[PDB]
Order: structure tokens, then C-alpha cells, then sequence
């Protein structure tokens, strides 16, 4: 066969940490700094 | 929009490798090589039952955290003008913190029945196990989801709210009773939650 | 259209502002014949609301001899089942005076029976037509004397259309009286011939043929409706050319507007 | 869509808020009540103190005149305006660039004409509009070399793109200043636009319709008053901005048109339009045509404040501003000049 | 033997490694080189 | 009441085609008593050829009464005309 | 006997018609919020009259509390699977047909609250309009509940 | 006789016939009331009429009840798989169909209404292209009639 | 001797006739009603002969009933397979072929009937174009009753 | 006795519960890091009070530590899968509680400096807001040291 | 009596502590040193203290540095599998949450740096603000140091 | 004895030593060259100075040169399989660490040249922060040789 | 990667090479570091292919 219970269940659990890991790394890099300040 | 063309290239990559491979499967008369039972049956229930808990607590969190900043940014915002806001709009907030609470209580309820089993061949073995496992997944699952767009729900109408009271004192009552409403989203999330793991046993 | 006629004098002298009744008010003639002649045909058709008109002239079939016919007690069985009316019982046949026998419109394979039907009349008439329409190109070549549109267009042109889709036509009309249910099975099938005589393909088997001698035809048609091309083609710039040295003609661009003319001739033909 | 109403307030949570707050200190039907009973300047100052506008004319000149509440005017709402600007992102200050532009646009023409007048830079910066600033230098000390300030603008000048129309240096001294001013607008009112319906959400649907009203406002406007003026209907129709609801047919009409009467007609197959033309009653004692317009507008960009999640709301603001400061300077103004009758000209901002 | 382990490996592997180049790939493929300098008046 | 004469004009065309079709359709279902065949026969079915005239006896009746309705509609309708 | 694993659709059936039916009313409701707090700033008058499509939305709600509950009781392990996959089409059919109806509650309401703002003779024409949305709704409970009893 | 699991892609054809139609209406019911929220501001008399996109898209709603519950009722345990997937067409032919005629419910009304309020003599025109997309919704109904029989 | 799921093939190409040619004709119906009420405002007497586009987009949903009902009365349970990958072909074939007319059509009749506004010599020729986009619809039923027969 | 891999889904939480977190402290400290950066250029006396949205982040980090730590230091090798799952559970669930509370950290946090700036009134309020976010992640601490002993 | 190819996970541990590390560094350090290029040209007074937040992002690299040889000295042949998850978990922990410190390094120092210019009294705070950041890098260093010897 | 397969690891990893390596340099060597060009015109003095990090980009693609030979060199047909995963790692290891060092070069360069062109008293600090991103691909080439001889 | 680096530098460097004549022989290096950078691929494919 081409997955095994071991091999299959490690996908999963891989998953769910990708699409957290995803979710926070995709409003991490949405990330901007000023371009200027406002005064003295 | 280089990220969401990028997911997007994913998520039909994706799919269209499964529809290519169920279908083949079906084209060259495959002995039910594609097995959901077999998926479903050699899955621990322990996974799915951890799964469900953790995102039962996790997913409810991301709401009420989602909620908190949507008001909390419109609140502080409008309060530069309208420094009263900050005395009755930040119960939108206390309504992010109940929405929150929802999906603790419940993922607590959950966790609490989680038992060994000292199990191996899953034939004859575990039926209840097998039942009670996937309906703590699911319920852990209903009462997450169910959160976390609840608090999404009460942040936007929190904001609403305080735009709306920083200009009028008098809006503030009436609209409130939209937040209710949201709040009430969630709690139908939790009955459901707890109906599916009403009757459910380890062991 | 019996209405607006009716009110003719009443509609023409008055104030019409709205826009969709005029236009339907000045074609009220042509509507006035959409519904005769639609009447004429919804008769042959046999439909008024998914209802067929029985005139009590319905033989296509005797039930009782259904019955006759190796059929006892067939509706215990029936309970589950509809059972095919076979052809050819010796007990059933017989043309409909008029229009479709009404037996079809409650039949569950209709949508054969009548579907082949109005697939082959659609292709009857429609080439029909066409080849009316080219017929009409030979009084207007011969009203402006332009012998070269007959002796090199109109010729070649009405033998490729009828050499290709008026065979089709007749090899139509021939089934349905050359071949009965008792050939029904490898039964020739009439777009595979047609297809097949364009393409010089006559397997030794696998298709049975209309008649003897048919692949003989059907390779001396396609031959000829190529041969057909020059002379629309070619046929025409070429004598053009040759009376401007004798006499004596834009000669490349008068091929350009013949070769349009004959690619899309023979390409429309099709389409 | 779901566009909104999700990420907007992470980074524009806070600029929402203060901009709605900002909105909610406009002067009121009631307010300008109070301002109009007033017939002194002095007066005038003492009931604007009650708002929050007020306590700006202090230390100033004993004798308070009318240009000095103009300029003051401006100068709070640049201040409001510049210290949003300064404290954004990327997401809104794009947007937030293409307002500017409009003044900026303004103020390269004056650069302009005056450097192809022998005027020096620092004579013109002055009168420049704020928000233009042009703290890059090559546009400054170009030596009133008309080619030294055409590469500033094409190098450091953000209008770079739009000169893309106007070029090579001849435009600039054979093209009549006012169709080169015209063009220059038209080019940044076809990117502006664009760049609304790029951000296709709230944004596009609340923002679009009032650049859309805009570019037909001018259409409209342009077409009469170039019929008793040098100019030919092509060069006319060139200066007709495509976003709008004129573009399908309609300026087709105007490019065409000689006449008010004909100008009309074309309105009268946009009933929004229509009522506007058919308002503007233009007697000798009444409201004009272009005071129709700035209705319309106002209440466009009051509309606009009715969607809590978009970019809109800035730009309402700006031109809401302005119209106050348009109204304050008219009491004013009428004030000075004595003229109570005509006070009633100010166009209510809610 | 083992074939879901291969498997399992060499497609996971190789996906990744290939969605990195992918990405590198574009983001030089679709350098920014900043449009200003001597563009403006090259254009 | 009025209600607009092009609104009474519309039922008074459709009362009259009403009544034409449903007649025709009871006779239908009286004469043979057929090619709809939805006379609604019982599961239960049995070898009694009456059973089936009887539901096409009923379904005529209501026929006729639908194109009552009718009949009567287009009274309504056409005094609303004449008086408008 | 009664296969293992039938109950995993019926679970993901009761978990969906809550969730989906979630969305629906969640989305609708912030989108009718958003407009109610519009339009108060402009005129508090209307606010009583622009709540209906917040209780619109939360009976998307209900519509799947309904079913949800009704499989979540019905939930066995001793599941003849037929019964589990009625129960995941009733709990689909319902949340997602739910979550249609409150996407169009949303809509609706919002541009009805700023549309009325503006005309109040708008109070009875968007209302209407909320009532086919509401019907979209039930017509995903009615074939829920005919496939979870079948 | 029959194997197993035969029911799966018949249910999912009732749930499908239902989503996708509710989907359909919603998208046209959304789309309409936008535009009639937007433009019975400016022509309030115009209220009465504009809601007729909105009642198209009810209908296209209504095509995939009757299939879907016409499925629910035909769907059984002992199924023969042949009617199974015959079941499953049906639901999605009406239901898909639908969802494109949704779609052209949506846009037409969403432009005929304001285009009508600039010009009246467009009511007659934006009612047949209405007429077009109901005919649409009909050609999926009447496919998944005659594979829910056969 | 015959394969099972050789009829989830068949079933599948009915559904992919009608259910493509149906998002085809809404497609090329929701351009054209839109350029469509946007031209009603300057030239409501064009309103009529614009109408075109919308039905020849309609034609395109048919060319999908025809062959959909072809292949749903062929529908067998002891299908030979060989049969219904033939159906299947049929049913994809006119089905995505009338698709990508529906864009041609839709496409080409907003332009047209726009440019016919201000041009109304533009009509013949917007014809002529639109002819053309038909014609591909036309093959793919061609292709597919081919097929069915084979 | 022991399911191999069962160690892998252990480790696994461990890991989530410190890069979440991290990740969400991180997020709410760039937040502030640039919102205070911008305030306290006018108002330089603000800075050390400004820190706290700062120092609140670095909580959301060790809630993550805390767990992460509790599980590496409950790692075996035989371990009977069971113990491990409940291992995976509190990494999971503090890992995106910490993450989404520190995303609220941030988002206030960069408001609130902005505001406290301008009104200083408004401090107070920021805080408590804040507050929340840090008991929303303590409430994911919490639920992940339950499931150490069950 | 050892799982075979059990050192794979072991080996990817110790790249990936290396490589997300350095991506962590190097956006830092890219941030940092761009903010140093736009600022300094005004006040190169500052250059030399500027250059604060590129040595603090280089810690995240030694930090994964560090972890990496710490993993590739603990690898063999025979490894038990148990010793590879650890060794995989503590090269992510130390790696991802090096990253994720990094993205603070970097937005903190370009908004600092260009801003301490703007305000000189700005420098402790912004120390302060990337000490954190540092913080956060180490939690990660101190679970991976856990994990590699558990 | 050897597993069949081996040898494909070691051999990818050979390649992606160089391959990623080459694509950092080529980033670097890009950016840089851009910002070069724009200074030059400003001022051409400084062309011979602006050059540094164009060769430093190409020091990080030798890294990888130097890892994808040494491993190149230690293939072999009969692979125990542990070297060959050292192998891959190592090519990971250099490559990926080198291409975040290509960025980190790619975007300090053009920045640095682009300052430096205003300010010279910038050059001193461009070199620090580039012999950072040097560090930070030599790191990279550490461990990668410390896992290939492993 | 050899071609992204040559194209993306010979955009920049004959452009700025007409604003600025000095430009050519900085753009000749740059040039000549991305054409060795693909060397270098060459050369471990040779290695490579030959083990």
C-alpha cells in the first residue's frame, strides 16, 4: 500500500499544525512599518 | 495578491490530484484500494477526541481574540474624541471573553471523559470507543467553529456600536441588543456540543 | 393575431407609445400565419399540452394480440416491468393517417421514437432549403448574363452540395423503406455510412451496407464533389486572365475573391 | 463581500475611529445658526469657540480680517489630515497619496508657467497649496530652467505617471497651461479610479460613485463653458475623463454639443442629473448650477460615512472639510462685506 | 517492501523542495527594481 | 371596485380559455373513460374496468366546476370593464 | 450486524448543520449590526424597525439548532450506517442552505438599513425580500427533517 | 444483492439539488436587493416591481426542493446502485443548473433595476432576460424529472 | 460482465451536458442584460432587436438539454461500459464546448449591442460575429451526437 | 505494547506549544514596537509606560514555555500513544490560544499607544482590554495543564 | 530490533534549527540594516548605534547555530527513532521560534532605529522592545536544549 | 544489504547545495547591480567601492559550490542510507541558509549603495551589516560540512 | 538563477550605462559575476555526471 496508519496519522496531525503555522506566519509577514513620522 | 494566488494554486493542485487519483482508481477497477473505513477504523480515536478538545478551547480563543481586537482598535480609536466610550462599550469585550468561556466549559466537559483503552485489533474491540471518539471530535468541532464566529459576530457589531455611541450618547442601549444576539450564536454551538457527547462512554 | 387584426382600424387610430406592441402589431400578418401553420404541424405532431389527439384511428398495436403473442399474465410481472411493444409480430403495424400515431405520447421511450424523428426531418428540410436557395443564384447569374457564374460557379456548386447532402437525404428516405425489424439487429446505421463514405472507409465488416455497389458510389460522389472545386475554385481568374491577353483584370485579387468565395462555400455547406 | 469587516481593523482600526471622531466635530445645522446670527467678524470668532473649531485666531493681529480665517481655516484640517496620513500604512496611504495628488497637481502647474516666466522657485513655493510639500529637492533651485524642473517632476514628483500624456518638454510651451492642467487631472482620475475598483470591495462600491460623479460634473461643466471660448470640440472630448456614466453614450453627445440647451439634453437621460440641471434654476437671485453640484456631492460623501469598513470615509472626510472651510470663509465674507441676504449660501454638511 | 515509506518520503521531500524553488523563483523572477532613478526618464 | 380595466381584461381572456380547456377536458375524460391516464387509481388494483370510469366520471365533474369558476369570474370581470 | 465507523457521518452531519447554519446567521448578523450603527448616527428613529434582519439571521440559527439536536439525540453506535448518511445529508443540507440564506439575510438587511436611511417607504419592500431568504432557510430544514426521519 | 455504502451517492444527490439551488436563489436575492435597496431610494414607486428578481429566484429555490424531496422520497436502504447514481444526477443536474441560473438572476437584476430607474421602457426587456434565466432553471428540473424516473 | 461504476460514468456525462451549457447561457445572459439596461438609457428603441445575444445564449442551454436527454433515456444498469465513456465524452463534449460559446456570446453582445448604440450599422456585423461563437456551440453537439451513437 | 509513532504526536505538542506562542508574542511585539516608535517621537514620556503591550506579548511567550517545557519534560520512549495525544491536545491548544491572544496584544496594543497619546484618558482602557487578551491566553494555559493528568 | 531510516528526522532537525534561524537573522537583519541605510544618511552620529538590532539578529543565528551542531554531534546510524523526534522537535523549537523572533528583530528595528533619529530618547526603548525580542529567540533555545538531551 | 533508493537523497542533496545557494547569490548579485547602476549616474566615484556586494553574493554561491562537490564526491551505489540523509541535510543545510543570505546580502547592498551615494560616511557601516549577512551563510556552510563528514 | 541575476542587471546596467558612460565597466563585472555564478552550475553537473 502507499500509506501506512503511522505514516497516514503523522499527515494529519501535520496538517493542522501547517495551517496554524500558516495562518500565523501570513499575518506576521502582513507587516508594515511607517513611511514617515508625524512631527518634531 | 501573490498569497492568496499562491494558496490558491495549492488548493487546486490539490483537489485536482484527487479528483485525478479517485477517479483513476475507479477507471482501473482498483479492489476498494481507497478505503474510508479503513482511514476512519485505524485513526486512534485518541486522535480525534485530542483533536477535538484542542480545538474546541483553541478555536474559541482565535474568536473572542478576533473579536477583542476588531473593538478594541475601534474603541481606542473613537475615544480620542469620545473619551465616555470607554464606561459602557467595553462590554463588547466581556461578550469576546463569554464567547471565549463557551468553548472552555465545554472543551473541559470533553477532556474529562477521555479514558485508555489498552486496546490493539479495533475488530470487536472499542465499538463504543469508535462512537464516543468521533462524537467528541465532532462536538468539540461544532462548539469551536460555532465560537469562533460568534466572537467574530459580537466584534464587528461592538464596533458599530462604539462609532455609533462616540457621536450619541443615546444610541448606545438600543444597539446593544444586536451583540445579544451574536452572543446567542455561540451558545447554540454549546447545546449542540453538549447533546453530541451527552450519551457517550470509554471503556 | 386574430385580436389585433380585428382591432386593426382601432390600434392605427390611436396614440401607441409603447414600443413592444407596435413591433408585434406590424408583424401581426406574419404572426397571424406563425399560428396557422404551427396549428398544421402541433396536428402532425400530435401534441396540445403533452396531449395527443386520438381520432379512435390508433392501430399501431392490438393488445389483444399482444396478449396472443407468447404473453400470459404478463402484469404480474408487470407489477415491475413496462415490456417493449416488439415489431414485426405479425399481429402489429400500419402507418398513421395523419401525423404520429397517439400511442407514442405515453410511451416511455419517446425519446427515441420521436427524438430520431425530428433529428432526420430537421436535416430533410434544412438541406432542402439550401439547395432552394442556390437554385434561385442561377436566374440572377442569367439575369445580369455573367456566364462565367454558371458555367464555373453555379454548376459545381449545386452538384457538391447535392452530391454530398442530398445522397444523405435519399439514403434516408431509402431506410425507412428499404429496411424493416426483421433486419433491426446490425441494422445499417446511417450516420457511420455517411461518415465513412466521406473518408474512403469501407471496412470488410462491422457495418452492414444499405445496397450493392453503394461503396462504388459512395467513392465516385466524394471524388466528384472534389473535383467540383476547381472549376469554382480555379476556373473563373484563370479565363479572366486569358480574355485580358486576348482582348488586349486585377488577376491576384480576383482569385483572393474567388478562393474566399469557394472556402466558404464549402465550409458553410457544412456548417 | 467578506472582504472587509475582517482585516481592515488591523491596521486601520485605529484611523477609523479617529476619522469617524473627527467627522462628528462638523459644524451642525444648529451651529451654523449660531454663526450666521452674528453680523461681526468678532462674534463670528466667539460663537465658532463654542465647536471645535476656535481659540486659532488667538494671537493674531488685533484686526481680524477674513483672509486670515481662510488660511486658518485650511491649516487645521492639513494638520487633522497630514497627521493621518503620518500615521498609516501602505494599504491607505496609497489611497491616501491619490488625494494629495489633487492638490499636488495644482501646485506642479504653478511650479510650471511661473519657471516658463522666468520665476524663481522660492518665489512660487509659497503659494503652493499644503499637502503638495515637495520636500524632494531638483524641483527646487532649477535654475528656472523648464527642463531642470520636467526631470524633477518625472524623477522625484509622485505625478511622474500621470506627465506620461503631457511630454518632451514641447507640451509644455505649446500646450495652453489650462488643457495641460486638464489633461494632467484626467490622467489621475483614470488611475485613481482604477485603483478604487482594484481594491473591489466596500471601498469600490461607497468610493467609486462619487469619482464617477466627479468626472461627469466636469464633463457636464466643460462642455458649456467652453462654447464661448477658443477650443475645438476634439480637444474638448480629450479632456473628458472614461469613469463615468457619460463614457457609454452621453459624451459623445456633449463633445458634439453647442449649446446649454443641448447639454441638457444629455442630462435629461440620467434622471441624477436631470433633477440637478432642472434644481439649478440660475435666476437673477437664486441657485446656480454649480451649487447643485456641490449638493450632490456633500451628499455623496456624507453616504459615505454609512460604511464603517472601507477607504471612503477619508476621502469624504477631506472634501467635507473643505466645504465646511468653503461655508465658514462665506459667512465670513458676507460679514464683511455687509451682505445678510445672500447668507443662506452655505452648503449643510450634517 | 516498505514502499509506503519511499513513498511517503521522497514525494513530501521533493514536493517541498520544489515548491522552494518555485517561490524563490518568482520572488527574483518578480524583483522589484524600484521603477525610479533613471527609469522615470528612460520611459 | 375597479381594480384597473387592464387587469380585468387579462382574467376575463384567461376565464374564457379556462372554461374552454377544462370542458373539453371533462368530455375527454367522459368519452374515454384515455391518454393522460392520471385518473389517481389505487395501489390496490383490480380486475374491475369500472373502478377506472368512475375516477374519470369524478375527474370531469371537477372540471366542469373549475370552468364554473370561471364562468363566474368572467361575469365579475366584465362588468368591471364595462363600468370602467 | 451494525458496521463500525457507520456513526462518523451521522457526527459530521449534526456538527455541520450547526456550524454552517453558524455562518450564515454570524455573517448576517455583523453585516445588519454594521448598518443598524450606520444609520443610528444619522437617525435613531429607525433603529427598532432595522433589527428584524438581526432575528432573521439568528433563526438561520435556529434552523440548524433544529436538526443538529434532532441527529445529536438520534446518535448512536449501533448506527445500520443508511441511517448515518440520512443524518449527514440532513445535517449538509440544512447548514449549507442555511448559510445561503443568511449570506442573502446579510446583504439585504445591510443595503436595506442604508437604503431606508435614505427612503423610509424602503421599510416594507426590504423586509419582503428578508421573508424569501427566511423561506430559503426552511426550505433547508424541510428536506433536513424528511431525510433524518426517512 | 446490493452492496454497501449504495445509499451515499444518492443522499448527497437530495442535499446537493437543495445547497446548490438555496445557493443559486441566495446569490440573485443578494444581488437584487442591493440593487433595489440602492435604487428605490431615488424612485420609490419603482418598489413593486424591483422585488421581481427576488421572486425569480424563489423559483429557482423552489426546482431544487421538489427534486430533493422527490429523491428523499425514492431513497431507500435496499438501493440497486443504477438508481443510486441516477438519484445523485439528478440532484446535481437541478441543482448546478439552478446555481448558473442564479447567477444570471443575480446580474441581470442587480443592473435591469437600476437601469430601469433610468429608464422605464427597459421593465418589459429586463422581465424576459428574467424569463430566459427561469427557463434555464427549468431545463436542469426537467433533466433530473426524467433521470429521477428512469 | 459489466464493470460497476461504468454507469457513474454515464450518469455524469448527462449531468455535464446540461449543467455546463446551462453556466454557459447565464454567463453570456448576464453580459448581455447588462449592456443591455445600460444602452436602454440613451436608445430605449434598441431595447427590443438587443434581445438576441440573450436568446442565441439560450440556444447554447439547449444544444445541453438535447444531448442530456439523449444519453439520460440511454441510461442502462447493465451498461457495457464501452457505452458510456461514450456518454461520458458526449455529455463533456457539448457541455464544455457550449461553455466557452457562452463567453463568445456574452462577451460579444455586450460590445455590440453597446457599439450598435452609437453605430446601428454595427448590427449586421454584431450578427455576423455572434453567428460564429453559435457555431462552436453547434460542433460540440455535433461531436456529441456522434458519439452517442457510436 | 506501545503503537509506534506514538512518540511522534508528543513531541509534536511540545513544539507547537513554544513556536505559537512565540509567534504570537512576536506578532503583538512588532505591532508595538512600531506603534511606539511613531508615538514617541511627539511624546517622548510616554515610552517606558508605552512597553507594557510589550511585556504583556512576552506573557503569551511563556504560556507557551510553561506548556512546552511540561511536555518535553513528560516525553518516554514507551509511551502508550494515549498519554501522548493528550500531550498533543494541550501543545495544540495553547499553542493557538497564545497565538491568537498575542495577535490582540498587538492590534490593541498599536491602537491603544496611539490613542493613550492623543487622550490619556484612554490608558486605562487599553489596559483592560489587554487584560483580556492575557486571560484569553492563560484560559489556553489552563486547559493544556488539565490534560497532563487525564 | 531498531526502526530503519530512523535517522531522517534527526538529520532534518539539524538543518532546519540552521536554516530557520538564518531566515530569521537575515530578515532582521535586512529590515535593520535598510532602516540604518534610510536613516543614518541624516544622523550618522547614530550609524554606530544603529547596528544594534544586526548583531541581535545575528543571536538568533547563533542561537540556531548552536542547536544544530548540538543535533548533528548526536546523530548516528543505529538511533532508537525516540532520540529523532526529539532531535526533530528541539531543531524546529529553537528554528521556528528563532524565526518568528526574527520578524520582531526586524520590524522593531526599522521602526526604532529610523525613529530614535527622529526622537534621540527613543534608544532605550528600543533596546528594550529588541531585548524582548531576544527573549522570545531564547524560550525556543531553552525547550530545544530540553528536547536534545531528553 | 544497501536500501534500494538510497543513493536518490544524497544525490538531491548535491544538487540542492548548489541550486538554492546560486538562486540566494543570483538575488543578491540582482539587487545590488540595480542599485549600482542608479548610483553611478548620480556619481560614477563610487562604482568601484558599490562593487563589494555583488562579490560577497558570489563568496555565499561558493559555499554551496564547495558542499555540492563534497558531496558529489561522496556518492556511491552501495549507500549505507545514513550518509546518504547526512547528505541531504547538509545540501539543505548550505543551500537554503545561503539563499536567505542572498536575500539578507541583495537588499542591504542596494539600500547601502543607494544611502552611500547621498552619504559617504555610510560605506563603513553598509561593510559591517554586509560581513553580517557573510556570517550568517558561513553558519550555514558550518553545519552542512559537519553533517556531511558525520 | 544565472539568468534572472543576467537579465535584471543588464536592464539596469545599459540603462544607467546611457545616463552614464562610467557605468561600463562596473556593468561589464556584474555581468561577468552572474555568467561564473552559472559556471558553477556547470561544473558540478560535469563532476556530477561523470561519478
Amino acid at each position: 500500500g502507499f500509506f501506512s496508519p503511522g505514516i497516514w496519522m503523522g499527515l494529519l496531525t501535520t496538517l493542522f499544525m501547517l495551517f496554524i503555522f500558516t495562518y500565523g506566519l501570513h499575518m506576521i509577514l502582513s507587516l508594515k512599518t511607517m513611511d514617515r513620522f508625524d512631527d518634531r | 495578491t501573490g498569497l492568496e494566488l499562491l494558496y490558491l494554486g495549492i488548493f487546486v493542485a490539490f483537489w485536482a490530484c484527487m479528483i485525478v487519483v479517485g477517479i483513476c482508481y475507479t477507471i482501473f477497477d482498483l479492489g476498494f484500494r481507497f478505503d474510508v473505513a479503513w482511514f476512519l477504523t485505524e485513526t486512534s480515536p485518541f486522535m480525534w477526541s485530542n483533536l477535538g478538545i484542542g480545538l474546541a478551547i483553541s478555536l474559541s480563543v482565535v474568536g473572542a481574540a478576533w473579536g477583542i481586537y476588531i473593538t478594541g482598535s475601534s474603541i481606542i480609536g473613537g475615544g480620542v474624541k469620545a473619551p465616555r466610550i470607554k464606561t459602557k462599550n467595553l462590554v463588547s469585550i466581556i461578550f469576546c471573553e463569554a464567547v471565549a468561556i463557551y468553548g472552555i466549559i465545554m472543551a473541559i466537559v470533553i477532556s474529562n471523559m477521555a479514558e485508555p483503552f489498552s486496546a490493539t485489533d479495533p475488530k470487536a474491540i472499542g465499538h463504543r470507543n469508535y462512537h464516543a471518539g468521533y462524537s467528541m471530535f465532532g462536538a468539540g468541532l461544532t462548539v469551536g467553529l460555532s465560537n469562533l464566529f460568534c466572537g467574530v459576530c459580537v466584534g464587528i457589531v461592538g464596533s458599530g456600536a462604539a462609532l455609533a455611541d462616540a457621536q450619541n450618547p443615546s444610541l448606545f442601549v438600543k444597539i446593544l441588543i444586536v451583540e445579544i444576539f451574536g452572543s446567542a450564536i455561540g451558545l447554540f454551538g454549546v447545546i449542540v456540543a453538549i447533546l453530541q457527547t451527552s450519551r457517550v462512554k470509554m471503556g | 393575431a386574430v385580436w389585433m387584426v380585428l382591432r386593426e382600424s382601432r390600434i392605427l387610430s390611436q396614440k401607441n407609445e409603447n414600443e413592444m406592441f407596435s413591433m408585434v402589431f406590424s408583424g401581426r400578418y406574419i404572426i397571424l400565419l406563425m399560428g396557422l401553420f404551427s396549428i398544421y404541424t402541433g396536428l402532425i405532431y400530435n401534441d396540445c399540452f403533452s396531449k395527443s389527439l386520438n381520432i379512435f384511428g390508433s392501430s399501431w398495436s392490438v393488445r389483444p394480440m399482444f396478449t396472443i403473442g407468447n404473453w400470459t399474465e404478463e402484469t404480474l410481472l408487470g407489477s415491475s416491468v413496462l415490456q417493449l411493444n416488439p415489431a414485426i409480430p405479425g399481429v402489429f403495424g400500419g402507418p398513421y393517417p395523419f401525423g404520429i400515431d397517439p400511442i407514442w405520447n405515453i410511451a416511455t421511450n419517446k425519446l427515441t421514437f420521436l427524438n430520431s424523428f425530428k433529428m432526420k426531418m430537421s436535416v430533410i428540410l434544412g438541406i432542402i432549403h439550401m439547395l432552394f436557395g442556390v437554385s434561385l443564384s442561377l436566374f440572377n447569374h442569367i439575369y445580369f448574363k455573367k456566364p462565367l457564374n454558371i458555367y464555373f460557379g453555379f454548376i459545381p456548386e449545386i452538384i457538391f452540395m447535392s452530391s454530398l447532402f442530398g445522397y444523405l437525404v435519399i439514403l434516408i428516405f431509402y431506410k425507412w423503406t428499404a429496411y424493416d425489424a426483421h433486419s433491426s439487429r446490425n441494422a445499417p446505421s446511417l450516420l457511420i455510412h455517411f461518415i465513412n463514405m466521406f473518408l474512403f472507409s469501407y471496412p470488410e465488416s462491422g457495418n452492414a451496407m444499405l445496397y450493392s455497389g453503394q461503396k462504388g458510389i459512395q467513392c465516385f460522389l466524394i471524388v466528384v464533389a472534389m473535383l467540383c472545386v476547381p472549376w469554382m475554385l480555379l476556373f473563373k481568374p484563370l479565363i479572366l486572365r486569358h480574355q485580358y491577353l486576348r482582348k488586349k483584370f486585377d488577376f491576384g485579387d480576383t482569385m483572393v475573391h474567388q478562393a474566399i468565395h469557394t472556402i466558404e462555400y464549402c465550409l458553410g455547406c457544412i456548417s | 463581500s467578506f472582504f472587509p469587516e475582517l482585516y481592515f481593523n488591523v491596521d486601520n482600526g485605529y484611523l477609523e475611529g479617529l476619522v469617524r471622531g473627527l467627522k462628528a466635530g462638523v459644524l451642525s445645522q444648529a451651529d451654523y445658526l449660531n454663526l450666521v446670527q452674528c453680523e461681526t467678524l468678532e462674534d463670528l470668532k466667539l460663537h465658532l469657540q463654542s465647536t471645535d473649531y476656535g481659540n486659532f485666531l488667538a494671537n493674531e493681529a488685533s484686526p481680524l480680517t477674513v483672509s486670515v480665517i481662510d488660511d486658518k481655516l485650511k491649516e487645521k484640517m492639513v494638520v487633522e489630515f497630514r497627521h493621518m496620513r503620518n500615521h498609516a500604512y501602505e494599504p491607505l496611504a496609497s489611497f491616501l497619496d491619490f488625494i494629495t495628488y489633487s492638490y499636488m497637481i495644482d501646485n506642479v502647474i504653478l511650479l510650471i508657467t511661473g519657471t516658463l516666466h522666468q520665476r524663481s522657485i522660492a518665489e512660487l513655493v509659497p503659494k503652493c497649496h499644503p499637502l503638495g510639500s515637495f520636500e524632494q529637492m531638483e524641483a527646487v533651485n532649477i535654475a528656472q530652467t523648464p527642463a531642470e524642473l520636467y526631470n524633477a517632476i518625472l524623477v522625484d514628483t509622485p505625478l511622474a505617471a500621470f506627465f506620461q500624456d503631457c511630454i518632451s518638454e514641447q507640451d509644455l510651451d505649446e500646450m495652453n497651461i489650462e488643457i495641460i492642467r486638464n489633461t494632467l487631472y484626467k490622467a489621475y482620475l483614470e488611475s485613481f479610479y482604477k485603483f478604487c475598483t482594484l481594491l473591489g470591495g466596500t471601498t469600490a462600491d461607497a468610493m467609486c460613485p462619487i469619482l464617477e460623479f466627479e468626472a461627469d460634473r466636469r464633463a457636464f461643466i466643460i462642455t458649456i463653458n467652453s462654447f464661448g471660448t477658443e477650443l475645438s470640440k476634439e480637444d474638448r472630448a480629450k479632456l473628458f475623463p472614461h469613469c463615468g456614466r457619460l463614457y457609454p453614450e452621453g459624451l459623445a453627445q456633449l463633445a458634439r454639443a453647442d449649446d446649454y440647451e443641448q447639454v441638457k439634453n444629455v442630462a435629461d437621460y440620467y434622471p441624477e442629473y436631470k433633477l440637478l440641471f432642472e434644481g439649478a434654476g440660475s435666476n437673477p437671485g437664486d441657485k446656480t448650477l454649480e451649487d447643485r453640484f456641490f449638493e450632490h456631492e456633500v451628499k455623496l460623501n456624507k453616504l459615505a460615512f454609512l460604511n464603517q469598513f472601507h477607504f471612503g470615509v477619508f476621502y469624504a472626510f477631506v472634501k467635507l472639510k473643505e466645504q465646511e472651510c468653503r461655508n465658514i470663509v462665506w459667512i465670513a465674507e458676507c460679514i464683511a462685506q455687509r451682505h445678510r441676504a445672500k447668507i443662506d449660501n452655505y452648503i449643510p454638511i450634517f | 517492501l516498505e514502499y509506503s515509506v519511499v513513498f511517503n518520503l521522497v514525494l513530501w521531500i521533493m514536493t517541498g523542495l520544489a515548491l522552494a524553488v518555485i517561490i524563490t523563483s518568482y520572488n527574483i523572477w518578480n524583483m522589484d527594481p524600484g521603477y525610479d532613478s533613471i527609469i522615470y526618464r528612460m520611459t | 371596485l375597479c381594480c384597473g380595466p387592464k387587469l380585468a381584461a387579462c382574467g376575463i381572456v384567461l376565464s374564457a380559455w379556462g372554461v374552454i380547456m377544462l370542458i373539453m377536458l371533462g368530455i375527454f375524460f367522459n368519452v374515454h373513460s384515455l391518454i393522460e391516464d392520471v385518473p389517481f387509481t389505487e395501489k390496490d388494483f383490480e380486475n374491475g374496468p369500472q373502478n377506472i370510469y368512475n375516477l374519470y366520471e369524478q375527474v370531469s365533474y371537477n372540471c366542469f366546476i373549475a370552468a364554473g369558476l370561471y364562468l363566474l369570474l368572467g361575469g365579475f370581470s366584465f362588468c368591471q370593464v364595462r363600468l370602467n | 450486524n451494525n458496521p463500525e465507523y457507520s456513526s462518523f457521518f451521522g457526527v459530521m452531519g449534526a456538527s455541520s448543520a450547526m456550524v454552517f447554519s453558524a455562518m450564515g446567521a454570524a455573517y448576517g448578523t455583523a453585516k445588519s449590526g454594521t448598518g443598524i450603527a450606520a444609520m443610528s448616527v444619522m437617525r435613531p428613529e429607525l433603529i427598532m424597525k432595522s433589527i428584524i434582519p438581526v432575528v432573521m439571521a439568528g433563526i438561520i440559527a435556529i434552523y440548524g439548532l433544529v436538526v443538529a439536536v434532532l441527529i445529536a439525540n438520534s446518535l448512536t453506535d449501533g448506527i445500520t450506517l443508511y441511517r448515518s448518511f440520512l443524518q449527514l445529508g440532513a445535517g449538509l443540507s440544512v447548514g449549507l442552505s442555511g448559510l445561503a440564506a443568511g449570506f442573502a439575510i446579510g446583504i439585504v438587511g445591510d443595503a436595506g438599513v442604508r437604503g431606508t436611511a435614505q427612503q423610509p417607504r424602503l421599510f416594507v419592500g426590504m423586509i419582503l425580500i428578508l421573508i424569501f431568504a427566511e423561506v430559503l432557510g426552511l426550505y433547508g430544514l424541510i428536506v433536513a427533517l424528511i431525510l433524518s426521519t426517512k
